[PDB]
């Protein structure tokens, strides 16, 4: 007969960084392993459409990697603005919304984000180049702004239909309801709620600017993208048993029959390096692929809704999300209600009182030592016990653990007050 | 045409120079070369109107056929209509 | 081959956290702390969240916990008697050593 | 052949730690998803590689 | 205007078996193809960084 | 949209109205008072 009910919450807010796309590569198959050599590309002929597989291979990797970020991000129909006035009930979105006097036009997180990861082919110029993405960062940067304008003026409702405004203050009174606390705990707490959450933005800021690890999974995809080509470049000056690694060199001074033996034996060595860049880069791709639709059913059921799968979006019950664009990536700011400062009471299956058992409706039956209360379950708030607040099914010899106690009646005290007098 | 990862400048050099490689030329007259991130766009008119993406390019730019008799032009795709939300105590 | 950093004793001692989690806190260690509720007032709470109503929990409390035995003790003997119940297991070692 | 077996169980062990999020720790209301019936609660238990 | 309602229910346990892990390999590249030679080892690095 | 009127069977009380931000004054229907007012609004 022992529970613990929360007397008190934390509003938390935390950080999840999913990859969503990938560095878009193109290889010039036949200058990588014949450059400018008309008697190894004549030789590289003999070995059927390997080329070809392999253009095929990255182009569809290429655009597999605009969709990804096409699907995580342009999930808005129209871009939705804020009002001039920033003022939503004293929450302070300034640092995820859009700071005006900055190129790019990012809020001063995505900056950060920006500035925190680190056209024109100067490197690896052995047929190796890298194609721009579809959507540029400020494109980018503008679907996020519109999912945050729409999420802060119309909740969820821009998300399943039109936008519909609400005030922020309601809009999260819905959302207490939909982790299931009452409407009254935010209207009475709205201040606090308020300072908990503009606190916990100030130290998400504060957790990336000092944190270098932080953004570790979207470098992690840089660093393997840009090593990968390293690798592809650096097996060029192999020479897989031939007498140099230097085409120019062997047609220099060798005889034609000669030079195609040693051609022949680069040409393998070259090719085998494609189709093990090209087989990693597909697995990478699906790997990423896989991230990118995780991005997207998040940022649809955390961000354009309210979800109630248990640590979806963060730890702790969801209240809302918001996105923010990082380079080749998503991160999302997941608002959650954390129970805190919990009291422990005794408690009960039922309430008897003229031989029915009273069950509660939405609560449960809470004594704090002397009398019994029924209390919303997430958060400690007596009331008396009713008959408008519990519901009757069966007697009192059913349920274990039943106690003895008043369910008071509140028509039944006007009749004996309303004509006691008789007359 | 879309030449990657090249200047137009250098383009027109290597045009005019007779030292391109592939022998085909594209028109290239005036007001239909135009610099995107991607590369040298050869052969589509650039405006100022935006549309939704047809033919995708890369760094923001889309090309479509259009009636403007029609031509294939070039332009910054558009993201979506404005809604400002009436948005209130 | 190189071992797993977790040991399988490891592995068994945060399955009994989260067992013991979920029997003696329900659905509140998984959102914050751990708060303590009778166990049939989980299920009570588990029944609301299915849309069927606390009294018919704890009417038939003793039918429900008798089922939930009886459905635990087949379990095991579904286990014990069939040797493909856990194929997918056998599977991936199966597919590595033969790799090797 | 390691890197494709590998990004399978990948995807085994988020759905895995997926159902431990919504199963274990929590009610699911996702048919089908925590077992067949109305799902009320789940437990999990070790297994060698799984 | 017809339903149909139980009247009664039953509680059931189903089993849901999932791959959480992969055996942890590792390979010494030199000697499985140039076992303990050294004139193998110094044919193998022409290949590069393979 | 299905306007109801606001009545005690709609609407919870917690606190006074002091508290809440954006409070506004109007009647709330009391279901059962208005049957007390009738009921014996004669005496006998
Ligand atoms: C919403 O929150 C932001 C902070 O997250 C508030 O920004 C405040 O802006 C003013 C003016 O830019 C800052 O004042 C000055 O900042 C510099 C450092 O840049 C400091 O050296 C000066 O002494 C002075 O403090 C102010 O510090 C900054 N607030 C914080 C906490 O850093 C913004 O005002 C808030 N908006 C609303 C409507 O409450
Ligand atoms: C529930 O928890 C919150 C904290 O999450 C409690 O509010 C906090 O109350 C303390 C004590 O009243 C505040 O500390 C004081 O702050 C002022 C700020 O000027 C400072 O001058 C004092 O010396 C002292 O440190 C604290 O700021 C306040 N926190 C917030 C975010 O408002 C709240 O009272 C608790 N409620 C219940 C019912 O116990
Ligand atoms: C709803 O279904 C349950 C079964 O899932 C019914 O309970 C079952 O009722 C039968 C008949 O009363 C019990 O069988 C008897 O069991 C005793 C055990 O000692 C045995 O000696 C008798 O010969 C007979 O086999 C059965 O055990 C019992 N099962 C459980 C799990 O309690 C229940 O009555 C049904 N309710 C309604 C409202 O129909
Ligand atoms: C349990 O709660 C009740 C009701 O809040 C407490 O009794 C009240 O105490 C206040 C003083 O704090 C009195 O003014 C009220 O008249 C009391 N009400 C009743 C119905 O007796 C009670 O003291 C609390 N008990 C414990 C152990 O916390
Ligand atoms: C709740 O109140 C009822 C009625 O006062 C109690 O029921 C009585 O319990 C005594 C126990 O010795 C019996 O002898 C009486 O015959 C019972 N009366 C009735 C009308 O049922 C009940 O025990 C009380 N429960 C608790 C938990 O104190
Ligand atoms: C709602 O009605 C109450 C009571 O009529 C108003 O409260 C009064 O407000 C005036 C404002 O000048 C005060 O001088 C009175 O002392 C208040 N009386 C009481 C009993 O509190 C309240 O202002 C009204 N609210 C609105 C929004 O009009
Ligand atoms: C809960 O309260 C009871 C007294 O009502 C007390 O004995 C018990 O120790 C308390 N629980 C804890 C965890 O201390
Ligand atoms: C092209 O070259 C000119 C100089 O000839 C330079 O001013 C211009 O910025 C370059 N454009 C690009 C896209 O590199
Ligand atoms: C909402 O109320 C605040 C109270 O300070 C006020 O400053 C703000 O201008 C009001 N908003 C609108 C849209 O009237």
């Amino acid at each position: 007969n022992s529970i613990a009910i929360p007397t008190n919450f934390t509003i938390s807010v935390t950080t999840e960084i999913l990859p969503v796309s990938m560095t878009k590569t193109s290889v010039d198959c036949t200058m990588y392993i014949c450059g400018d050599s008309t008697e190894c590309s004549n030789l590289l002929l003999q070995y059927g459409s390997f080329c070809t597989q392999l253009k095929r291979a990255l182009t569809g990797i290429a655009v597999e990697q605009d969709k990804n970020t096409q699907e995580v991000f342009a999930q808005v129909k129209q871009i939705y603005k804020t009002p001039p006035i920033k003022y939503f009930g004293g929450f302070n979105f300034s640092q995820i919304l859009p700071d005006p006097s900055k190129p790019s036009k990012r809020s001063p997180i995505e900056d950060l984000l920006f500035n925190k990861v680190t056209l024109i082919c100067a490197q690896k110029f052995n047929g190796l180049t890298v194609l721009p993405p579809l959507l540029t960062d400020e494109m980018i940067a503008q679907y996020t702004s519109a999912l945050l304008a729409g999420t802060i003026t119309s909740g969820w409702t821009f998300g399943a239909g039109p936008a519909l405004q609400i005030p922020f203050p309601m809009q999260m009174a819905y959302r207490f309801n939909g982790i299931g606390v009452t409407q009254n705990v935010l209207y009475e707490n709205q201040k606090l709620i308020a300072n908990q959450f503009n606190s916990a933005i100030g130290k998400i800021q504060d957790s990336l600017f000092s944190t270098p690890s932080a953004l570790g999974k979207l470098q992690d995809v840089v660093n393997h993208n840009a090593q990968a080509l390293n690798t592809l470049v650096k097996q060029l000056s192999s020479k897989f048993g031939a007498i140099s690694s230097v085409l120019n060199d062997i047609l220099s001074r060798l005889d034609p029959p000669e030079a195609e033996v040693q051609i022949d034996r680069l040409i393998t060595g070259r090719l085998q390096s494609l189709q093990t860049y090209v087989t990693q880069q597909l697995i990478r791709a699906a790997e990423i692929r896989a991230s990118a639709n995780l991005a997207a059913t998040k940022m649809s059921e955390c961000v354009l809704g309210q979800s109630k799968r248990v640590d979806f979006c963060g730890k702790g019950y969801h209240l809302m999300s918001f996105p923010q664009s990082a380079p080749h990536g998503v991160v999302f700011l997941h608002v959650t209600y954390v129970p805190a400062q919990e009291k422990n009471f005794t408690t009960a299956p039922a309430i008897c009182h003229d031989g029915k058992a009273h069950f509660p409706r939405e609560g449960v039956f809470v004594s704090n030592g002397t009398h019994w209360f029924l209390t919303q379950r997430n958060f400690y708030e007596p009331q008396i016990i009713t008959t408008d607040n519990t519901f009757v099914s069966g007697n009192c010899d059913v349920v274990i653990g039943i106690v003895n106690n008043t369910v008071y009646d509140p028509l039944q005290l006007e009749l004996d007050s309303f004509k006691e007098e008789l007359d | 045409v879309l030449y990657q990862g090249v200047n137009c400048t250098e383009v027109s050099v290597a045009i005019h120079a007779d030292q391109l490689t592939p022998t085909w030329r594209v028109y290239s007259t005036g007001s239909n070369v135009f610099q995107t991130r991607a590369g040298c766009l050869i052969g589509a008119e650039y405006v100022n109107n935006s549309y939704e993406c047809d033919i995708p390019i890369g760094a923001g730019i889309c090309a479509s056929y259009q009636t403007q008799s029609q031509s294939i032009i070039a332009y910054t795709m558009s993201l979506g209509a404005e809604n400002s939300v009436a948005y209130s105590n």
